[PDB]
Parts: structure tokens; sequence; C-alpha cells
């Protein structure tokens, strides 16, 4: 009755030690556009300057 | 913000440049941005022009050492009150 409650113990603390080292990968890992920029407007393609804008000019 | 406008509030001289640039980093993760690098490599030459600049001085020094000089169709310069004198 007593190995098992360290063994519930050391269980206990082998989760959590699993949910660091889960949560530090999580970290590190790249992000998407719509989740670490705005994510109305995904795109990063600007379009920006349309008044007297010449067409070929797109790329 | 005023990213691409440019001075009559058009696109300004380096854009083309730069949005296939953004093309390229839109559908690119990282880790794969090395095959992004010509874009980059045109859109920084684009802005100040230093392998432009560079061939020319190693066309330029090759100029000065010839005594024949030109042997082309030259490139007459013409006072600014006769654009269309003939």
């Amino acid at each position: 009755d007593i190995l098992n409650e360290e063994a519930k113990i050391v269980q206990a603390l082998n989760n959590q030690r699993e949910l660091t080292i889960k949560m530090h990968e999580l970290k590190r890992e790249e992000k998407d556009y719509a989740h670490s920029y705005s994510p109305l407007f995904s795109d990063p393609v600007p379009q920006g300057g349309s008044i007297g804008k010449a067409p070929g000019s797109s790329r | 913000t005023a990213a691409g406008i440019s001075l009559t509030g058009g696109r300004n001289r380096c854009f083309s440049e730069w949005q296939s640039f953004m093309h390229c980093t839109a559908k690119t993760d990282a880790k794969s941005r090395a095959q992004c690098l010509p874009n980059f490599e045109d859109y920084m030459e684009c802005l100040h022009h230093t392998k432009e600049k560079a061939r020319l001085r190693e066309i330029e020094s090759v100029l000065k050492q010839k005594k024949e000089g030109l042997e082309a169709p030259p490139v007459k310069v013409i006072p600014v009150k006769a654009i269309g004198l003939v």
C-alpha cells in the first residue's frame, strides 16, 4: 500500500515532466502568418499604393 | 502603412521586386527560405544598384585603356534648348 502510493506520485511527476518538455517544444515551433500577424488579411501580398498604378508592376 | 506608396501616390521604383519577394515568402515556411535568396538579392540591388555599379566600373576601367576608345553608334549630348533642332 506504500509502493502503489509511490508509483502514483512518480506517475504524477513524469506527467508534469512530459508536460513541460512538450510546452517547451511548442514555443520553438514556427507559426502561421494568420496566427502570428493579423488573422483578417492573411496574405502578406501588398498591392499597396494604387492611384497612378502601372499595369505590369505586379509580379 | 505606406509600404509601397510613391511620391505621386503610385507604386515605388522597387515595388515589383518587393512584391515578388513577398510572393516568395508567402508560400514558404521557415527552414526553407534558402530558396528565397535570389528574390531578396534582386530587391537589395534594385534599391542600391551595387552589382550594377560594380559592372560599370569593370567596363569603365577597360574604356580608359583603349587608344581607339569608341567604335560604335555613339551617344550625342545636346543643350537643353536644342531638343528637336534638326
